[PDB]
């Protein structure tokens, strides 16, 4: 039996996300072979680091691709519900139905999962922009990642977030928000209390130039150069240096960025006379001082046309925990549209991992663009909990042994409110059977209310039973549940379908 | 060297057999699964294309080699049915292998095996159904897609590529005498799109973008340019001055040629209203250049390969121009609607609403090198096997009918007419016998009972010959009874038959007629 | 401490051990049959063509052909023969299924099948039969019986021997006034130093025991023969004291007078019935011993004397002659004695046997198995075992079936067209309707195997001329031809078959495939 082998493969990697996802989640080491320990709850870095044996691991692997690359989140919600959806046909395979009716069964059950989570949407988040209606959404997405630190990340995200999100109104076709357009920097010491948010670049190179400031003025000018600054020469061969500042400024400005190297007296000049001078080693990071300072780079050498100048607001070399960086900024005009974070932290891998943590949750934001991507699900397994319900009122409408198969498949959306109960620590064998009673009530209508908010207690506060999602606003994402489902519902298929794995010629 | 003897070549044969119908068994059929093939690096193909199985499979035994050339073969000629000829091929074995241990030599039983080929053809004769090709035949060119299609995709891919493939193989056969090449449509694969998000384009894509930020990205009943020289920068100074000359210098060549290009522009659709005007360049284009067609409300693009520009020669019909010095008002092709559309890195141009050049391309989407190599095929078997539709007015009732009512002639008819011989009846036997594994494996991958479907099979059989009516019965494989193909919609291939018949008697008497295997070349 | 197949492939153990029997016994059917060697260990052969000896006989080392063999044996003790088309049917029913069940067809589908065939091959058998008369001018037809059973265990050549015998045996053992037979009458004797083609049929009873003394009479004409009892040998009364030679004899002659006063008794009715008188004869058969003088004066008369024998013969010998055993010599009547023809003993050099035949009355008879060797011996004690219940399954079932497979043949043709237009049986179950028919082709095709002619053509021109009777609206038995390679017709050549034996060939064949294609499990116990 190789679809028996492959259940076989999938528990490895089951096991690996089972006790992964959640905010009490358990970290796993990661040996880089090129000698670097990796610590993080991602499992999308996970998988990029563990090396595919089993080709149906393969499949696993790339649909994770597919689900963190076309959304940011959905990791461990394609990985845990793949590996149960899998775990539960082991019942269907071993009653004897056929690989081709459990595959029929899933794909009906396709069709029910997502008309269903069309009817779960609680509220919708009206894209005012505001800090609180981020709040509401930023804080569950840094949640799963740093369990009680949202208060810190949530302060510097939903702050971040309005620097990259400007002022727009009546915008629906008009996209904001690059994921390039928040940008996370390490500094070795300090603590989360240590951390802040500047509204533009940051250069985690310590100032090159012996400037500091440029003047008060508003709208700072500014040039940045593609070819190399050296006494003019001419446009062919040749087998002023500082002549170049005398062209730029005379339109206003008041620091001068080259993107190439520096000639003889321009380096002590275009300091000397105040103005700071810039050399930058990423060519990306200069595309992002095109949108950041808004400087158009010259594609000549000392002649900056007017329209190879742009306007930044301020630029200064400032101290961050001890260790200098320069500051590309704007301030409170010609609106910068990259901001940076700045994470001080004394050790190395939660520093770089609370960037692996702010690297989603700049991603989230992203999905919280115009795309449908307003609609709420109830988290917690709210959403889990009534799909199992709702699953298995379809399995008595459906006739046929598709009605086998959908009662299994209602059982692997246990694994959701499983794994938020085993990794915080409340004993499964009462916080599942509550939660079953919490959601399956006979209501006094058809609209089922308070019924539908009940959740699953990762806190400290002892309750028998299940809390209120809205006590901590917890609320999931539409368009990561739907696209998740798609995603898992497709791959275990695929995995479902693999009969004999054939060795190409060789 | 090696030898083998007392028959045990033959028992030899059977086994790799066997081996080979076991492989491709469970792939048969719309209920069938998928088989994956690795390559070793890593790259994973999860396929029920034969052609792509047989190719790529490291084959152990080499008796099984034999039949994967012979498959090839057949692959090459109608383009459709390989698992078919791996399935009657392997039952043929067996069917006589049990024969050859009753004292059957094997000669007799291939003599019989030729007999019944000449009684094949002549029930395919009759069997066949003759329509025409009318343009509200959709209703059976649909059918046929939906036959071909469903067996090499998941079912949701079903409602996608039916429309896709129909209207893709009617953009290329004139309802006349006319002609069909399955290089008038183009097959185009991209990612950052779901599976289902697979759709028809009307005419030719582009795969390069420009670079512009200005760009125009909706353009209009617009001329098309197609430029060979490039519009780019084609040397001593001392001041500012004299730099930007030199700079001019060769732009100033360029600017002559812009200036007859602008020309050009307010030659044709300059001050005509909802039209504009797009260019295509072999080579570069200065971006102050392209400053100057955004500037003008002008659609560019550049650095491009002359084969995909080659087609647009055919889908927008203008001149190819070698020199903008000698541009003419009257080489540029006509346009519909011009898209550009932006993934993560490239922009795609869409050349659609075009005059009438028959030429049309299906844009393949989907997130891994897994759904992109099923769908690749999934399109490229689906406009092959409609062609032989339109290249042939003759379609056979599908859901084995053809396999299923060869058992009825074979069995009784034949009888009557002795036309072969007493000893030789043995091999008309044990064809009538392996015919029924193509109905029977259908039915073994749905689920189904293998033999209570045969027998609901027969007895409508036998219905429809004791009322005296035409009745084409097949098999159900959602419900598990019998059907009726033509009111259900299975179709098949008068060619693909012809050549699986013809071509698994011939497999089957040369594996048949191994006496000994004689290792030579060591 | 268990072991078991949870997988279906215990059935692929049952055929793969079927196959082997198959491959084992089957050699063996038909004239054109070859003959199995069984070696004790202890330096003797045994060559036998006969199922039972390599049934019960045979070292198995499969234990599902343990099975197989033990149940077969029940044949011989039902009918007594047909142990080797038990084996065949039971294989190819096992094989044709093999085919049937890699197709998913249940064992209960396939074993149902091969029951309802059992209930029609009740009616093929019960049509097909021959009525024969009870007519004792049916030489003909027995002559031809026992050729049906010889032709099989023997070489040809022994079979016009034991041709007459056995015939002629049988022929006396049948009782008339519709009165039974008794195989137990008919007696079976083992002598060496003759060759095979010596074995003769023996009117009476032969004793082993003959007479030693020089004045024995070789034959009687008209035998009066005495059984007697008494001991005439040296015995006493239930002092002896000599001082010379002379004085020692005189004492045990006086003692042993006692017999000799029953010695002057004997010849006191051997003058009593026809001491000098011409044409008749007085034989003694004496359960105790003679005495060497005793013997000289029994030569004196001219009595055939016989000494010390056998209590079941002697019991017999009541029977052979119709006398009685005489307990004294002092109740010796002239009446007791038995009347019968030519008795003589013949001399062999190890032991001179005595010949008492044209008896009375004994409605008995004796067959004397010649031959030189042990392994020849054996092969015909065989056949002769065997024959005589051939004959005797005819004569008790006045129903005789043509043979040469006929049975086995029209059977074929009979439930492969006729039980789906019977709507006898079910749609699915008709794989047990071909299967069993298929199987039925095992007997005719092994025929043909073991002969070297085609095994195809010899079964498709046996079809041609079954299917010439169809349109001639006549009965025409068509069988196998062993000889010539085509067709015959088994009532003009005299193939014969038994009613009783066919009969439960096939009600054993569907018993045994039945219980070993319902097998699923094979455990293991006591381990």
């Amino acid at each position: 039996g190789q679809i028996i082998k492959s259940i076989a493969a999938i528990r490895e990697l089951h096991q690996m996300c089972l006790t992964s996802m959640g905010p009490c989640g358990r970290n796993k080491i990661i040996v880089n072979h090129l000698g670097k320990i990796i610590i993080t709850n991602d499992a999308a870095t996970m998988l990029r680091e563990l090396d595919i044996v089993h080709p149906a691991v393969k499949v696993l692997v790339m649909a994770t691709e597919q689900q963190k690359i076309d959304m940011g989140d959905g990791t461990n919600l394609v990985m845990i519900l793949a590996g149960e959806l899998l775990n539960v046909s082991e019942k269907l395979i071993s009653m004897g139905l056929s690989a081709v009716e459990i595959i029929q069964g899933y794909n009906m059950a396709r069709k029910f999962t997502l008309k269903e989570l069309d009817e779960m949407v609680v509220g919708e988040i009206t894209d005012k922009n505001d800090k609180n209606e981020l709040l509401k959404m930023i804080k569950p997405v840094i949640s799963s990642k740093k369990y009680g630190s949202e208060d810190i990340l949530s302060e510097l995200v939903s702050e971040a977030v309005s620097h990259v999100l400007p002022v727009a109104q009546q915008a629906g076709e008009i996209p904001y928000f690059n994921v390039d357009s928040i940008r996370v920097v390490k500094i070795m010491g300090g603590s989360l209390s240590n951390s802040t948010v500047i509204k533009g670049m940051v250069f985690n190179r310590e100032p090159e130039g012996h400037v500091k400031s440029l003047s008060e003025d508003k709208k700072h000018k500014v040039a940045v150069f593609t070819c190399p600054l050296d006494i003019a020469n001419t446009e062919t061969k040749g087998t002023q240096i500082d002549a170049m500042m005398k062209e730029i400024a005379d339109m206003g400005v008041e620091c001068i960025v080259a993107g190439a190297g520096v000639g003889e007296l321009a380096l002590h000049y275009l300091n000397r006379y105040g103005i700071l001078v810039l050399k930058v080693p990423s060519k990306f990071e200069l595309r992002r001082l095109c949108r950041v300072c808004g400087a158009t780079p010259l594609p000549r050498l000392g002649a900056p046309t007017p329209e190879e100048l742009g306007l930044v607001e301020t630029v200064k070399t400032m101290e961050i925990g001890g260790d200098r960086v320069t500051v590309f900024k704007q301030e409170q005009g010609e609106i910068s549209r990259t901001s940076t974070i700045i994470l001080r932290g004394a050790t190395q891998n939660n520093l770089d991992d609370i960037e692996r943590a702010i690297d989603d949750g700049v991603a989230a934001v992203k999905g919280l663009m115009k795309p449908s991507g307003g609609k709420l699900l109830p988290g917690a397994g709210a959403t889990e909990i009534e799909l199992i319900s709702r699953i298995t009122k379809y399995g008595e409408r459906t006739p046929g042994l598709l009605q086998l198969a959908i009662k299994q498949f209602a059982v692997a959306f246990e694994v959701v409110p499983r794994t938020l109960a085993e990794t915080a620590g409340l004993d499964v064998n009462e916080v599942l059977p509550n939660l079953y009673a919490a959601h399956n009530v006979t209501e006094p209508g058809a609209v089922k209310t308070d019924h539908l908010y009940k959740g699953v207690d990762i806190d400290g506060e002892s309750d028998e039973g299940v809390k209120d999602i809205r006590e901590e606003n917890i609320y999931d994402m539409l368009a990561t549940k739907k696209f998740a489902i798609n995603v898992a519902t497709e791959a275990a298929t695929t995995v479902l379908s693999i009969d004999q794995i054939i060795m190409a010629k060789k | 060297a090696e030898s083998l003897r007392r028959d045990a070549a033959l028992k030899v044969n059977v086994t790799s057999a066997e081996g080979l119908q076991s492989v491709l068994e469970t792939n048969l059929g719309p209920k069938g699964t998928l088989k994956m093939l690795v390559d070793g690096a890593g790259n994973i193909k999860l396929t029920k294309d034969g052609k792509v199985l047989l190719t790529e499979m490291q084959i152990q035994s080499p008796t099984a080699v034999l039949i994967a050339r012979a498959a090839a073969a057949q692959d090459e000629i109608t383009g459709d049915g390989t698992t078919t000829v791996v399935c009657l091929v392997g039952e043929l074995l067996r069917q006589a292998h049990r024969f050859i241990q009753e004292g059957v030599h094997p000669r007799i039983i291939t003599d019989g095996f030729e007999i019944a080929r000449k009684e094949s053809m002549k029930f395919l004769d009759e069997f066949k159904i003759s329509k025409t090709n009318l343009s509200n035949d959709r209703e059976f060119l649909l059918q046929v897609a939906r036959s071909s299609l469903l067996t090499k995709v998941d079912a949701d891919l079903t409602e996608v590529l039916t429309p896709i493939v129909t209207d893709a193989v009617l953009s290329v056969y004139d309802a006349q005498a006319d002609n069909l090449d399955l290089h008038m449509v183009e097959i185009m694969q991209m990612q950052h799109l779901s599976p289902k998000d697979t759709t028809f384009i009307k005419g030719l894509v582009l795969d390069h973008g420009g670079r512009h930020p200005d760009m125009p990205t909706r353009v209009k009943n617009a001329y098309v340019l197609i430029l060979n020289v490039s519009l780019e920068y084609e040397f001593f100074y001392s001041s500012a001055d004299q730099r930007d000359k030199l700079a001019a210098s060769e732009r100033k060549f360029v600017d002559a040629k812009l200036k007859k290009i602008i020309d050009l522009k307010n030659e044709v659709c300059g001050m005509d209203p909802d039209k504009g005007f797009v260019i295509i360049n072999q080579k570069g284009i200065d971006p102050m250049s392209l400053d100057v067609f955004a500037k003008h409300n002008i659609l560019a693009l550049r650095r491009a390969k002359r084969r995909n520009m080659e087609r647009l020669q055919l889908v927008t019909g203008g001149e190819a121009q070698n020199s903008v010095e000698d541009l003419s008002p009257q080489i540029l092709g006509f346009s519909g609607l011009v898209y550009q559309e932006t993934i993560g890195e490239e922009k795609f141009t869409y050349v659609t609403e075009n005059t009438d050049p028959k030429s049309c391309t299906i844009l393949i989407k989907g997130s891994t090198h897994y759904a992109l190599a099923q769908t690749k095929d999934a399109v490229r078997d689906g406009l092959r096997a409609v062609a032989n539709v339109l290249k042939d007015k003759n379609i056979i009732p599908g859901a084995g009918a053809f396999y299923i009512a060869l058992s009825r002639y074979l069995r009784s008819a034949n009888m009557n007419k002795l036309g072969a011989k007493g000893k030789t009846k043995t091999g008309i036997e044990a064809f009538a016998e392996a015919l029924l594994v193509i109905p029977k494996t259908l039915v073994k991958n749905s689920g189904f009972d293998p033999l209570d479907v045969l027998a609901m099979v027969e007895d409508e059989l036998d219905d429809a010959q004791d009322s005296d009516e035409t009745r084409y019965v097949g098999v159900d494989l959602n419900i598990g009874d019998s059907c009726d193909p033509t009111i259900e919609g299975i179709w098949d291939s008068y060619r693909v038959l012809r050549n699986a018949i013809t071509g698994a008697t011939g497999i089957a008497s040369n594996l048949l007629l191994c006496d000994e295997l004689l290792r030579a070349g060591r």
